[PDB]
């Protein structure tokens, strides 16, 4: 049948949110001493706040093989933070310290340009 | 190639070798820097005749 | 007689020191390396206009930044040029690490190396040839001449 | 053949000049304009017009293969000149 | 050019100049182009 | 047909080993090692003394660009866009428009020589030989700016180079 | 209406070149070399 | 305004946001700050420099080609600043410094200058002016820093009757001359306080504050002809604000009193270097005033800005002052109820 | 893109002739030197079914043993028409493979000879104005060959 | 034999024709269809779920002997379901000749990794994986090898921009090279260059 797709790594979403909060659990656990070695200048606490807002955008997922591949990637994104591969400027890429605000109210996109 | 002759020899024993039929630079065994003007030939396609695209 | 001679002729001498024993950096990156090579190679010899072929970063007074400038190398050439010792020059050699080159739209290549560190001469040509950067560094000289850092302090 | 504009500035034969209170002008301050003297339109029109004595005179710049794309040019119209479309010359026809 | 002269002509330049750039002759880039679009210049009449 | 490079073994008789006991201790072939830099000491360096001496080139260089004149004065490019179309890095912007005369002539032409590559293609497609890339090589800059031509400098290069660049065209024309 | 002249080899050819290792042999013998140094050590020490 | 330039693009790098700002002083330490956020918005920005052109060549990274261009000017050529104002639309002066020379004093930087500028910036046409003068500015105060920025500032004011005019306290940044000045005290030893640093009241505003503030000035139509006061969100005591600092550096901290006096005798001896003073006796004054606390002059929460305090971004400056890199929380430093 | 310039193939000619002095030059300061031995000589050796199953090509497979080379066994061009060997190493290290790169120009000047001498005449680019641009004194006198040019590069 | 064209090559046509029926004899399982294009190239596709039985056999094989991984890439055709389409190119010494071997794959469906056959595909899976998004299962290590680390995207799909979505510079504020939106001074422009006339009457497509 097409609607049977060969799985990644969990055959239902039982199985694949467990991956997710053992995933939750490293990032949790890897903030404090990431920010040490990395010498940044947030607190653990909106560090840990950071990782919140990355796990609930993707929250209305209901595809076991598309959460498996949101783990896979969060994976590796772990092991770079952890082996230091990644600079002092990628990990602060997530904050964006220096984009001006877009408001979403219509008339500052009015008065500003063309967008929606 | 001005090298005088008791240098020539120092140069060339200590390397083993005639150093001096060999140099690495060019006096005057390069080409002249111009040249007259050539006349290259044309294709084997250059037929008034017998030459339809659709058979090539 | 006046003080203004007296740092005008002592601002000479740094000057003509910083000018004559410039030290580069290559940031070898791509094939402007090649050229940079032949540059201190026998027919040209940077080494006779007291530019040694090499240094280390803290012994260094001009970096040149030969090839392209992709996003992942970029914090890696701001961190040297940060550490550099001053007085310090940037040269910005090829096509590719003036404004880009031939690959000005790609995703993971940086515009121009002056959106990261500062230029202080843009030597063009893909690559610009051996004599092209020789030209370059000369030209880099004349910058150093004509600077007044002496002059400037004595009327503050 | 400048037209140099009231407040000073060139025109060049493309015809573009920065007016008064446009703040661009503000990158020729301690520099200069680059402007090319010798403009094309009046070079042109100080050439003479060759008398020719056929219907149909081609061109082809002047030089063999290092001119432009031969043409030909058709005299038949006495009110106005043979214009070559490359090059700008004029050919005008003897008497018929 | 003492031999084979090159050929005269009257746009060439009679004073060659060297690089410029650094000096107040250096090359300031610019658009050569006319504006485009034209706005509306309302009446210097009042109405009323 | 191939050929060992390293397949021959070393002999073991009494001579061939005092040899190479020879070799080892008495730092033979290391003295034969000094010898050829020592020759290099007695030759004359390949050092040319730029800037009053120059490296060898020839017609066919490619270096900056020049917009070309007819002999009278007219220019040569009349607007066609084939090097706007064939440029692979995207350097050349093109506008025209007809003239007071009813000609076919351009109103913008700039080379952004930061994205240009110095391939050659530009000319290979004008058929005019309005677009050229001069001999001069030496144009280093200080500031970024300075270094996107307008159809302004580009006509100035012609008027200052057009002595040598008709002069290589003539000696290279018959090849292409 | 002159031939066709392009680059070409000049007629017979050019002259041969060579590519192959000519590495040269100098010194003396080992055992040649141990005599000399043997003998400089005992006219030193006598 | 019949040119009006007009906003295009998305306010980033490479767009056109219509301001073309002469920014007078911006290669110092305010400067950076300022011309880094007209820049970055994609802003025509003319730097006059009386400094030599490399010690400009930080700033050549901040704008888009064409956007950022520098000239060279003297602040007794009127000439030379009516070149750098005739083609702008808003002109801010940030020309100021800590200590007096052989040609140039207090009078000359804080009241001559600033009133050339606008006299020149009127005629010339420009609608919009931004000044920057001290909080604790007044004409009875023992400092001549802050006695010629008062004459000054009244000044500019009758002779730009729309001029913006901005007050902000001792900011403090990576480039400052406040918090690195107490942490480098540690070379003489001991860290010398008059009295003992108590009966002082300083409030510390950041750098980002200030340099968001002043261009919310530029855009907003409000802002004309309006004083304001830059202040931090919390009041400290000069001997808890300096504790602090040491606490971070971790080093020893050892204050001890010092008569007023004898603190300006010292301040004597350290100005006589033909150099950056190391300390000056107007320096003394300022480190120990104490800042205003007008209420009637709006503050950066007028302009849609919010005050950073000074826990939070006092780790990024001092990072560099501690002897060891990692160093395996410092307690905040003690506040003065607002009341 | 162009024919060679009159005048050239005697210059190579001259640089051929002197350049297998260069390379005897070069292994007198390696080849015997005791101590470019010890830093190649047992070096990164690697094994014949590796190089082949680690996707290793070119002198990482002559250098071990491996007896191929594309220019003899999937020939292109016209290099069925001219000798020359292919340097094989025994052991598969460092110093193996630096004998073959350094044997590889001596077989290099071995072929350019042979093309100096076996240049033949005619054209350079295809015939076929479809394909490769026409000539320029063609694209300024013939209709067909101006429209091909047009088509070519835009 | 005409100057400016081509040359055929009969003998070898024949000849890999016979080998690609050899392998769809021996691999009915996984072989979907077998090809030989006009300048004698074979070209063996196969269902997804054959990659290690199909390679083992060719590597393996005494008639296959294909012991050398040229290259391992994809291919991104967004009109088809399956998108992705993953390409293997083998060589043979002992028999001098060259095989390749394609078979297909989605965003959300995993390929079996073949390192256990060819230890040269442990690199080229992460190229893959890096520049279009296909994910290879039980790779000893499967990390991004070209693009910039933290880099969201796959830009050799065919709906990923030439330019990208982020551009870099140095923002003096915070002091390191920071990352935003992209903005261009002169936009990448667009041609149409396609002419409206069939240019080949042999490769028409039905109606
Ligand atoms: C130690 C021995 C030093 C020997 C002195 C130099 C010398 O005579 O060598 C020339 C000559 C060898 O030179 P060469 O490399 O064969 O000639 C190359 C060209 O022909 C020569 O090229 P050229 O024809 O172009 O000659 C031009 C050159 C010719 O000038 C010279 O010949 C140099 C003479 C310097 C003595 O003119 C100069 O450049 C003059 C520059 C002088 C620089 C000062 C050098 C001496 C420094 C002394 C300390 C400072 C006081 O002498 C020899 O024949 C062998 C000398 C070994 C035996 C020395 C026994 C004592
Ligand atoms: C001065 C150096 C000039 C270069 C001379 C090179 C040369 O002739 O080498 C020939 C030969 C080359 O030797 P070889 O390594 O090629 O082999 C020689 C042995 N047979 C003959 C079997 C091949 O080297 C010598 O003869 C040098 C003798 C040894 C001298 C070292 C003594 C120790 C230092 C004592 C302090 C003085
Ligand atoms: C030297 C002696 C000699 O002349 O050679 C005699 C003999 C013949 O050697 P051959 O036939 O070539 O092969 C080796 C056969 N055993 O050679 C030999 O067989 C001798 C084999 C044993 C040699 C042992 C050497 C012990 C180390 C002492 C080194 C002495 C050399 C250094 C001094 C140089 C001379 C002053
Ligand atoms: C500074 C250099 C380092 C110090 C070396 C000092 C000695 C100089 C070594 C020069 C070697 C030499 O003379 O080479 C040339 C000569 C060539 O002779 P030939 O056999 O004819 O070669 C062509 C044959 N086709 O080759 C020879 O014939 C060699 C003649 C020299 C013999 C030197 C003595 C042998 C070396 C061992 C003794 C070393 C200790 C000597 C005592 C040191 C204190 C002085
Ligand atoms: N930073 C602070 O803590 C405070 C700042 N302010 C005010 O901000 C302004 C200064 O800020 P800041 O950046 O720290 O000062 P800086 O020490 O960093 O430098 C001020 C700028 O003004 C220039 N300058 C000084 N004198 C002259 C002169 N005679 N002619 C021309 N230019 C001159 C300098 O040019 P150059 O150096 O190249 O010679 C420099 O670029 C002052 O008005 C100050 O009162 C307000 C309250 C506190
Ligand atoms: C009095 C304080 C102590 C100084 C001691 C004396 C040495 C200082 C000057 C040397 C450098 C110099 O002179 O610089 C380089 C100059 C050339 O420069 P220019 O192009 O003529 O410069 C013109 C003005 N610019 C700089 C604004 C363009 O070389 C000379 O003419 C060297 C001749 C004197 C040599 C003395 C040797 C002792
Ligand atoms: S500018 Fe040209 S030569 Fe230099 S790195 Fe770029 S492509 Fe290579
Ligand atoms: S040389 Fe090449 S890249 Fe440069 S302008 Fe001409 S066609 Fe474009
Ligand atoms: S330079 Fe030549 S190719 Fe380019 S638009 Fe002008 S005429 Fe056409
Ligand atoms: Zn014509």
């Amino acid at each position: 049948a097409s609607t049977s797709v060969k799985p990644i790594f969990s055959r239902d979403m039982n199985e694949a949110k467990r991956r997710v909060r053992e995933l939750y659990r490293a990032w949790y656990r890897e903030v404090p001493n990431t920010v040490h070695l990395f010498q940044l200048d947030i607190s653990v606490k909106q560090g840990r706040d950071k990782v919140r807002e990355m796990f609930k955008k993707n929250a209305h997922i209901t595809d076991p093989r598309v959460v498996d591949l949101l783990v896979i990637k969060g994976k590796m994104e772990l092991e770079e933070t952890i082996k230091v591969w990644k600079q002092r400027t990628h990990v602060m890429r997530f904050f964006h310290e220096t984009e001006a605000p877009r408001p979403k109210d219509f008339l500052s996109k009015f008065y500003v340009g063309h967008d929606p | 190639a001005s090298a005088t002759r008791f240098i020539q020899w120092l140069r060339n024993w200590a390397s083993g070798r005639d150093l001096q039929a060999k140099l690495q630079l060019r006096y005057q065994e390069i080409s002249k820097r111009t040249q007259p003007p050539p006349k290259l030939p044309v294709g084997p396609s250059h037929k008034l005749s017998n030459n339809y695209y659709c058979t090539r | 007689s006046r003080g203004e001679y007296v740092v005008a002729k002592l601002d000479d001498l740094i000057n003509w020191a910083r000018r004559s024993s410039l030290w580069p950096m290559t940031f070898g990156l791509a094939c402007c390396a090649v050229e940079m090579m032949h540059m201190a190679a026998p027919r040209y010899d940077m080494d006779r206009f007291g530019v040694v072929f090499r240094a280390s970063p803290r012994q260094s007074d001009v970096m040149i930044v030969a090839g392209t400038l992709t996003n992942k190398m970029a914090p890696a050439l701001r961190k040297v040029y940060d550490q550099m010792p001053e007085p310090r020059y940037v040269v910005s050699m090829g096509s590719c690490a003036n404004g880009g080159g031939y690959y000005h739209y790609s995703y993971s290549v940086v515009r121009g190396c002056d959106r990261i560190v500062p230029v202080d001469i843009y030597v063009p040509g893909c690559p610009p040839t051996a004599e092209a950067l020789l030209y370059g560094i000369l030209q880099l000289q004349k910058k150093i001449k004509r600077e007044k850092r002496l002059r400037i302090w004595y009327r503050r | 053949g400048v037209r140099t504009s009231p407040t000073g500035e060139k025109v060049t034969h493309t015809g573009q000049v920065y007016d008064d209170g446009d703040y661009r002008k503000v990158r020729f301050v301690g520099r200069q304009k680059e402007v090319n003297e010798n403009f094309a339109i009046d070079l042109i029109a100080e050439q003479p017009v060759s008398q020719v004595g056929s219907r149909v005179i081609s061109c082809d710049g002047g030089g063999g293969a290092l001119g432009h794309p031969r043409v030909y040019i058709n005299l038949d119209k006495e009110t106005k000149t043979g214009t070559c479309g490359y090059c700008g010359l004029q050919f005008r026809q003897q008497h018929h | 050019p003492t031999v084979k002269p090159p050929t005269a002509r009257k746009f060439i330049w009679t004073n060659h100049k060297f690089n410029l750039s650094g000096t107040p002759q250096q090359y300031v880039p610019y658009s050569t182009t006319r504006k485009k679009i034209q706005e509306w210049v309302p009446p210097s009449t009042p109405y009323k | 047909t191939y050929k060992y490079v390293n397949l021959r073994e070393p002999s073991m008789d009494m001579k061939s080993v005092t040899d190479r006991a020879a070799q080892t201790l008495l730092w033979t072939e290391l003295i034969r090692g000094l010898g050829m830099t020592l020759s290099y000491l007695f030759r004359e360096p390949a050092t040319i003394n730029y800037p009053f001496e120059k490296g060898p080139l020839s017609p066919r260089f490619r270096g900056e660009h020049a917009l070309r004149r007819y002999p009278s004065g007219e220019e040569r490019c009349i607007a066609c866009k084939l090097c706007e179309a064939v440029c692979p890095a995207q350097a050349i912007t093109i506008e025209a428009e007809p003239r007071a005369d009813g000609s076919r002539r351009t109103t913008r032409y700039d080379i952004d020589m930061t994205k240009c590559i110095y391939c050659g293609f530009c000319q290979e497609a004008c058929p005019v030989d309005a677009i050229v890339e001069g001999p001069n090589f030496e144009f280093s800059t200080e500031t970024h700016e300075e270094l996107l031509y307008n159809k302004e400098k580009l006509l100035n290069n012609g008027d200052k180079w057009e002595a040598e660049i008709a002069a290589n065209i003539q000696a290279d024309y018959l090849y292409r | 209406a002159s031939k066709v002249k392009q680059d070409m080899p000049p007629v017979g050819g050019y002259g041969p070149i060579d590519y192959k290792r000519n590495l040269p042999r100098r010194g003396l013998s080992g055992y040649s070399m141990f005599a000399v140094g043997i003998g400089a050590l005992l006219f030193g020490y006598w | 305004l019949h040119h009006a330039v007009i906003p295009h693009g998305k306010g980033g790098r490479s767009s056109v946001s219509g301001i073309v700002a002469t920014v007078f002083g911006a290669t110092g330490f305010l400067g950076r700050y300022v011309v880094n956020h007209l820049g970055r918005m994609g802003s025509q920005v003319i730097v006059p420099h009386r400094c030599e052109p490399y010690d400009t060549m930080h700033l050549r990274p901040m704008g888009d080609l064409g956007q950022i261009i520098f000239m060279d000017w003297n602040g007794r050529d009127k000439d030379s600043i009516r070149r750098a104002v005739e083609h702008s639309s808003v002109v801010i002066n940030l020309v100021g410094r800590e200590w007096e020379t052989q040609n140039f004093d207090f009078e000359d930087v804080f009241v001559k200058i600033p009133q050339a500028i606008a006299q020149v910036s009127k005629e010339a046409g420009v609608e919009k002016f931004i000044h920057i003068s001290h909080l604790n500015a007044d004409i009875k105060s023992s400092s001549k820093y802050l006695r010629s920025k008062a004459v000054g500032e009244k000044e500019v004011r009758e002779t730009f009757p729309e001029a913006t005019i901005i007050k902000p306290a001792e900011i403090f940044g990576r480039e400052d001359r406040f918090l690195n000045y107490f942490a480098n005290i540690r070379w003489f030893g001991g860290v010398p306080l008059i009295s003992l640093g108590k009966k002082t009241v300083k409030q510390p505003v950041y750098i980002v504050d200030v340099t968001k503030g002043i261009i919310n000035a530029i855009k907003d139509p409000d802002a004309r002809g309006k004083t304001f006061a830059f202040v931090g969100p919390s009041r400290y005591l000069l001997f808890d604000l300096v504790q602090y600092v040491f606490a971070v550096a971790h080093r020893p901290f050892l204050p001890y009193p010092l008569p007023h006096f004898a603190y300006r005798w010292i301040g004597r001896l350290f100005e006589i270097s033909p150099f950056e003073p190391w300390t000056t006796r107007d320096k003394v004054e300022r480190i120990h005033t104490t800042d205003k606390i007008l209420p009637h002059l709006p503050g950066l929460e007028d302009l849609g800005v919010e005050a950073t305090p000074l826990e939070l971004k006092a780790i990024e400056v001092l990072r560099r002052h501690r002897t060891y890199r990692w160093l395996s929380d410092v307690q905040p430093a003690k506040t003065i109820p607002t009341s | 893109h162009q024919d060679l310039p009159l005048g050239l193939m005697d210059d190579i000619y001259e640089f051929s002739k002197n350049f297998s002095l260069r390379i005897d030059e070069l292994e007198e300061m390696l080849t015997n030197n005791r101590i470019w031995r010890n830093r190649t000589v047992d070096i990164g050796i690697v094994t014949a079914e590796d190089a082949l199953n680690y996707g290793f090509s070119g002198v990482m497979l002559r250098g071990s043993g491996i007896q191929w080379d594309l220019r003899k066994t999937q020939p292109y061009d016209v290099y069925d028409q001219v000798e020359f060997d292919v340097p094989i190493g025994s052991r598969g290290d460092c110093y193996d493979r630096y004998l073959c790169r350094v044997e590889e120009m001596r077989q290099s000047i071995r072929i350019i000879s042979q093309c100096l001498n076996k240049m033949p005449p005619g054209e350079i680019k295809v015939d076929d104005a479809k394909v490769s641009p026409p000539k320029r004194a063609e694209m300024k006198t013939s209709m067909e060959s101006l429209i091909h040019h047009f088509k070519l590069y835009t | 034999t005409r100057p400016t064209v081509r040359p055929r090559n009969d003998v070898a046509h024949k000849q890999l024709s016979a080998f690609g029926e050899y392998v769809a004899e021996i691999l009915p399982k996984y072989v979907q269809q077998v090809q030989v294009s006009c300048f004698n190239e074979l070209e063996i596709c196969i269902h997804p779920d054959g990659v290690i039985p199909v390679l083992t056999f060719l590597r393996d094989h005494s008639n296959a002997q294909f012991k050398s991984l040229a290259d391992l890439t994809a291919v991104d055709i967004p009109t088809r379901q399956n998108r992705f389409e993953i390409v293997y190119n083998l060589l043979s010494l002992r028999f001098n000749s060259r095989i390749r071997v394609k078979t297909y794959t989605d965003e959300l469906t995993p390929i079996e990794s073949s390192v256990p056959v060819y230890k040269a595909a442990n690199w080229y899976e992460r190229e893959i994986w890096d520049m279009f998004g296909v994910f290879f299962a039980n790779h000893p290590d499967l990390r991004r090898i070209l693009t910039d680390y933290g880099f969201e995207g796959h830009p050799f799909r065919k709906d990923f921009p030439l330019s990208g979505y982020v551009e870099l510079r140095y923002d003096d504020e915070v002091k390191r090279v920071v990352a935003e939106p992209v903005e261009l001074a002169q936009e990448f422009r667009k041609f149409d260059l396609n002419s409206p006339w069939e240019a080949f009457p042999a490769y028409r497509q039905p109606p």
